[PDB]
RNA sequence: GUUAAUUCCGAUAACGAACGAGACUCUGGCAUGCUAACUAGUUACGCGACCCCGGUCGGCGUAACUUCUUAGAGGGACAAGUGGCGUUCAGCCACCCGAGAUUGAGCAAUAACAGGUCUGUGAUGCCCUUAGAUGUCCGGGGCUGCACGCGCGCUACACUGACUGGCUCAGCGUGUGCCUACCCUACGCCGGCAGGCGCGGGUAACCCGUUGAACCCCAUUCGUGAUGGGGAUCGGGGAUUGCAAUUAUUCCCCAUGAACGAGGAAUUCCCAGUAAGUGCGGGUCAUAAGCUUGCGUUGAUUAAGUCCCUGCCCUUUGUACACA
């Protein structure tokens, strides 16, 4: 019944709209539904030596992956989950379903 | 170190001569005027435009400009 | 009857104070301790100046609870030296007449502008080839 | 009692060795070899001495005693990590050594390297590093 | 070259003439006890405090530096 | 309220400024007034907003120093505290009237530089910070490897200083450049 | 060497582009090496621009 | 000889090796329609009091 | 109408020191005088009577944030370990020292081994705590 | 002339342009206005504990909200306004109102070097070895060896300090691995100690953790002594990891107690939350930072200028150089 659905995603834009998009599924079906929250950015970040041998001026490099994730709770049955998500889901976002 | 480019100079300077009518001192007008007008992607350009354009119009109200 | 709840928070280097007012007594604490007693007391009286410019006579209408979080020492009581102020200006501004803040206001910031505006300065990124953010390693001619 | 009393012992000999009396009792002690400021205090904490006095406020009767308990240290309830030489490789009990057996100890391990011809020895013996530290760049003022 | 010899604790003089003229300075700090008496500052620090104890000497302020005492009123 | 005064004993008011080239240098009257020597700063930012800065501060400031001090206000400022206590006591008038008038003495009013030498007048604001730092050198120096503390060793050279007596270190650096700028020119 | 450079040169200006660029570095035409450029339109090598305006390879 | 105080008119601009100086106009406060030159250390502004002991060497013109 | 908190916590360690002084119930250790409070420390405390003053202050912080076992007093009394050339790094204190102090105010009734951890302080305690907050309070006004 | 800029104005046989810079992206600032939140909270309500109606709780549960927290769309600052300098153009200074009136970084170019990497490679031409191997595996040594010189760094030379107790505040992150055999830790016992023994939490805004860090603040001891500064050298003992420590992996205790009294010639980096002080994460990891990459705390003096020195760019000039 109260189900949760997280979604974990690279892009913000990409991860914005299919959020938007749950949320106006659930809209359209009618469904007590918890606002879309936001987890904290995690940024993987790694320096690095630019240069392969170890001449030259040292200068590091900045590579930072950023993963954003958002959660949305909703009361419905577990069929009518498995109908919502399994539709208008864009292919760089992971989804997880929990039912506690 | 705040010098106008050529590019917001040259942008105002047509701006103001295609739309001189609906231009005048007042910066926050004119900010939303030429973002009707022109498509600005960058609104920090779009407010360089906006200033130069306001810098403009007093000079021409007060007299010729090259 | 009426709840004259006013939040205020006040912002530091990194520490930040949430200051809260409602109706009561000329009672001010923080952390749930008094004023007086808020190591390092060297700097009491920069936590007691909102109290002095303005006199006990503004304060005894209201009572502050505030918590502080983030920062370090002289962060934290700067914090709370602007978050008391801005939370009885707001106080005044939103349930007594405006007046009364203005001249505090005015008070305020004719002795001190930090007591309202916050300080925008934050601490630099550290730059690699060297130790800080515009400092250097030593050179190393031949 | 900031007055100086009399018999005020300046300079004390305690085992051979020369104690200056005006400064505080437990860094007087220190002057000792094989005895330091944990050393000395544990010992003036076990007898029954204010350490604010020093080494010329307090009566002879009670150094005997310090001293005493500072070469017998295992029988004033001291444990035996407390020590500088635990578990001797000759008579193998734990015991304090205070700077007369102490450089006589140290050249009898010293000796027994030299007698087995071990790594650490042979160090010694030419007076380099034991402890595997770099001599390219350090050591040089004591080698010339 | 030059090296101080301080006394460590007080002679009879140095006693008598600390309950003379010590109180009557307009400051009174272990520091410059020290200095015109040829005394440790710890002896300085002991005395100025038993002295105290004694009630002859007034203080402004206390800290763990330093300590800084002044003399009695005239009044 | 009225009655802005300094740690918890000195009033602002009472203050005699003898000379009136530093009149819009020397922050201690009516409008610059704080309990304690420390502020949030910004004096830094633009060029002549240093003077606005009280001159209590910028004595706390220029105190700490030689890498051991730095970053170190909360002591300077019981520093500058006591010095204003022991100072106090000795003269038996204001502590920040004795201060001022130890920066208006120690402050140059010649000095000689490469255009040999030639003398030039120094800028009153120039003049205010050099002796401000010098007089906290001398105090410094006096108080390094010695029993006496610096909590007396900035206040005693702080009345030597107001009273000119040829004995502070900054009064005697002083009369040196002034000397120097005399002979070059 | 240039008439591959000028060929695949031709074949992207006629498939409709804003700006071209090649570069062929080794040992071609002799031991000691060489680099050719190839270049015409507008280019741009600064700002986020190149992440999504240009494509390299 | 007496020590003079000036008030400063008008600022000429940099001056010295390293440009360490500053060349300005500067006027006496008891008679101002007597005014002259000289080089101050340190930064200046325009309608401030300098200290002079010798008002009348004058420094260089550049 | 006084607690703890409504009183200057520098001299009421030292009242509570006292209070524990007078009471003589806490059991202390043996080795008192001749332990290191800490692996980032060099000589024994220069108060001998230092355990009295250490239960005052584990009391203290237990009643201020409850629920701190060993480990957790550990990292409070924590400091600087000055490795001597290499520069100093923070280092925890000994676990023995607090765990026998918590064993030491949990042998009177003034703490409790509570659930799902830590050391949780009894309401007698409490009493007793702010009780003597009242009498520091009476003193010094 | 002006600008950080061949950035612009302005004279002008030039006019229009393009790359670069600029622009742009990320980052910090502030919005009681919007969206939201039991993996974050706040305000109130009810119990529980405690003190003389009130006060405290990171003690327990629930009626509202997102001010504090997290993250999304937008807003917001532009030399916008005033007074001055400036052909009255570009631009510069001061100031009021203002979160800011110069936040930092990334990408960064027609070109050159016979600068480094053939030891990053299943990227590679040629040469060489190719079975008594320059391929591979195993045992051991070495990369640390010390009469000397030089460079990058740590510790300090002490009273603004050292030592001993008390009080008190953060954000950067990481944490159970494909082969892979190795994670981060709360809590209770043993012990001074490193560390050992047990059940638990965590694939993480959920657990460590409200990251009770240091500096610093408060109170005693030291008293100008190479002294309780300083921790080099060195002995004995106790533990962890690893198949294995000897040339002592690392950690802990006792003890021994060197130079160094602020450092010559010369020389390094820097201008605002900057240097410096201080501590904390990641890389290396079975064991590990005296390096580096970042973060947090305290936090200043000088100064809004120059070609004097050093370089480096433009212009003029000279050339018998042009693989320069
Ligand atoms: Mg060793
Ligand atoms: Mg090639
Ligand atoms: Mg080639
Ligand atoms: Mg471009
Ligand atoms: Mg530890
Ligand atoms: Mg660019
Ligand atoms: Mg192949
Ligand atoms: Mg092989
Ligand atoms: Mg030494
Ligand atoms: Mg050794
Ligand atoms: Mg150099
Ligand atoms: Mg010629």
């Amino acid at each position: 019944h109260r189900i949760r659905i997280t979604l974990t995603s690279r892009n913000v834009k990409s991860l914005e709209k299919v959020c938007a998009d749950l949320i106006r599924g659930a809209k359209e079906k009618n469904l007590k539904v918890k606002g879309p929250v936001r987890m904290p950015t995690k940024t993987l970040r790694i320096t690095t030596r630019k240069t392969p041998c170890g001449e030259g001026s040292k200068t590091w490099d900045r590579f930072q992956m950023r993963i954003h994730k958002r959660l949305i709770d909703l009361h419905s049955p577990s069929e009518i989950v498995k109908q919502i998500t399994s539709i208008s889901i864009e292919p760089g976002v992971e989804v997880e379903v929990t039912i506690a | 170190g705040r010098v106008r480019t050529k590019t917001v100079k040259k942008a105002a300077r047509v701006i103001i001569e295609k739309y001189y009518t609906r231009l005048g001192n007042d910066f926050h007008t004119n900010k939303r005027v030429c973002e009707e007008i022109a498509i600005i992607p960058s609104k920090k350009l779009r407010n360089k435009i906006a200033g130069y354009v306001t810098h403009l119009m007093k000079r021409i109200q007060r007299g010729p400009v090259r | 009857g009426p709840l004259q709840s006013v939040q205020v928070f006040g912002r530091k280097k990194t520490a930040t104070a949430v200051a809260h007012c409602k109706r009561g007594n000329g009672l001010i604490k923080v952390n749930g301790r008094p004023l007086e007693m808020i190591e390092p007391r060297t700097l009491q009286y920069k936590l007691l100046e909102p109290v002095l410019l303005l006199g006990k006579e503004r304060f005894a209408g209201v009572d502050i609870r505030v918590r502080v979080k983030g920062g370090g020492h002289v962060a934290q009581i700067y914090a709370i030296r602007q978050s008391i102020s801005k939370a009885l200006v707001a106080y005044y501004q939103k349930y007594v007449d405006e007046a009364s803040k203005k001249e505090i206001k005015d008070i305020l910031i004719q002795y001190d502008r930090t007591l309202l505006v916050a300080d925008p300065r934050r601490c630099e990124s550290k730059k690699f080839g060297g130790p800080g953010a515009r400092a250097r390693y030593q050179k190393s001619y031949r | 009692s900031l007055v100086i009393p009399e018999k005020f012992q300046h300079i004390l000999r305690v085992l051979n060795t020369n104690i200056d009396g005006r400064r505080k009792i437990a860094f007087a002690i220190t002057a000792i070899k094989g005895v330091g400021r944990r050393y000395a205090h544990v010992v003036l904490r076990k007898a029954d001495i204010d350490l604010t006095k020093r080494a010329g406020e307090l009566t002879e009767d009670e150094v005997e005693r310090v001293i005493t308990i500072m070469q017998n240290p295992r029988q004033y309830k001291i444990p035996d990590w407390f020590l500088n030489r635990q578990k001797d490789v000759k008579d193998g009990k734990y015991s304090q050594v205070l700077a007369n057996g102490l450089d006589n100890k140290l050249r009898e391990d010293l000796e027994r390297l030299k007698k087995i011809r071990a790594h650490r020895g042979l160090r010694h013996f030419w007076g380099l590093r034991v402890r595997g530290q770099h001599t390219k760049t350090t050591g040089r003022r004591g080698r010339t | 070259r030059d090296k101080l010899n301080n006394l460590v604790l007080f002679d009879k003089a140095t006693y008598d003439k600390l309950c003379k003229e010590v109180p009557n300075y307009k400051l009174i700090t272990p520091a410059v006890v020290s200095e015109r008496l040829k005394i440790r500052g710890s002896l300085a620090r002991a005395a100025l405090q038993e002295l105290l104890s004694k009630g002859l000497i007034k203080l402004v302020s206390k800290h763990r530096a330093q300590v800084i005492y002044t003399r009695n009123t005239k009044g | 309220t009225p009655d802005i005064k300094l740690f918890g004993k000195w009033s602002t008011d009472d203050v005699q400024i003898n000379d009136i080239s530093l009149q819009d240098y020397i922050a201690v009257k009516e409008k610059y007034a704080k309990y304690l020597p420390h502020s949030a700063g910004r004096y830094a930012a633009k060029r002549f907003r240093k003077a606005q800065c009280p001159i209590v501060e910028r004595l706390t400031n220029s105190m700490m120093m030689h890498g051991r001090n730095n970053g170190k206000k909360l002591m300077t400022v019981r520093i500058v505290k006591h010095a204003f206590e022991i100072i106090h006591l000795l003269t038996g008038e204001n502590p920040l009237q004795v201060l001022v008038n130890a920066i208006i003495n120690s402050g140059p009013r010649e000095d000689s530089t490469r255009i040999r030498r030639q003398a030039v007048d120094v800028s009153p604001l120039r003049r205010v910070n050099q002796a401000i730092w010098l007089l906290c050198t001398g105090a410094r120096e006096a108080a390094f490897r010695n029993i006496k503390t610096i909590a007396e060793c900035l206040a005693d050279e702080l009345i030597n200083a107001a009273k000119g007596s040829s004995n502070s270190y900054a009064i005697k650096k002083k009369d040196e450049l002034e000397r120097v700028a005399k002979s070059n020119r | 060497v240039r008439r591959a450079c000028y060929g695949v040169l031709r074949f992207i200006m006629e498939s409709g582009a804003k700006g071209c660029e090649v570069v062929v570095s080794g040992k071609l035409r002799g031991q000691r090496a060489k680099s050719m450029k190839f270049v015409d339109g507008l280019m741009i090598h600064s700002g986020d621009p190149v992440n999504y305006y240009v494509d390299t390879a | 000889q007496p020590i003079k105080l000036a008030r400063v008119t008008k600022v000429l601009g940099r001056t010295g090796s390293q440009g360490q100086c500053t060349q300005v106009r500067v006027e006496f406060m008891d008679d101002t329609s007597r005014s002259i030159i000289r080089n101050v250390k340190g930064p200046v502004r325009e309608g401030d009091v300098l200290t002079l002991l010798e008002s009348e060497r004058e420094a260089r013109r550049l | 109408g006084v607690t703890v908190k409504d009183v200057n916590q520098q001299e009421f360690v030292r009242a509570l020191a006292a209070f524990l002084k007078k009471s003589g119930k806490l059991k202390v250790p043996e080795w008192v005088d001749t332990v290191k409070l800490a692996k980032h420390k060099e000589l024994a405390p220069y108060d001998e009577n230092w355990f009295y003053t250490r239960a005052a202050s584990t009391a203290r912080h237990l009643y201020l944030r409850g629920g701190a076992g060993v480990g957790s007093m550990t990292k409070i009394y924590g400091g600087r370990q000055r490795n001597g050339v290499m520069p100093s790094h923070f280092s925890r204190g000994s676990k023995s020292v607090a765990r026998r102090v918590l064993q030491a105010l949990e042998g009177l009734k003034m703490v409790e081994k509570d659930q799902d951890g830590g050391r949780k302080l009894t309401p007698q305690g409490q009493r007793d705590l702010d009780r003597i907050a009242g009498q520091v309070a009476a003193a010094k006004k």
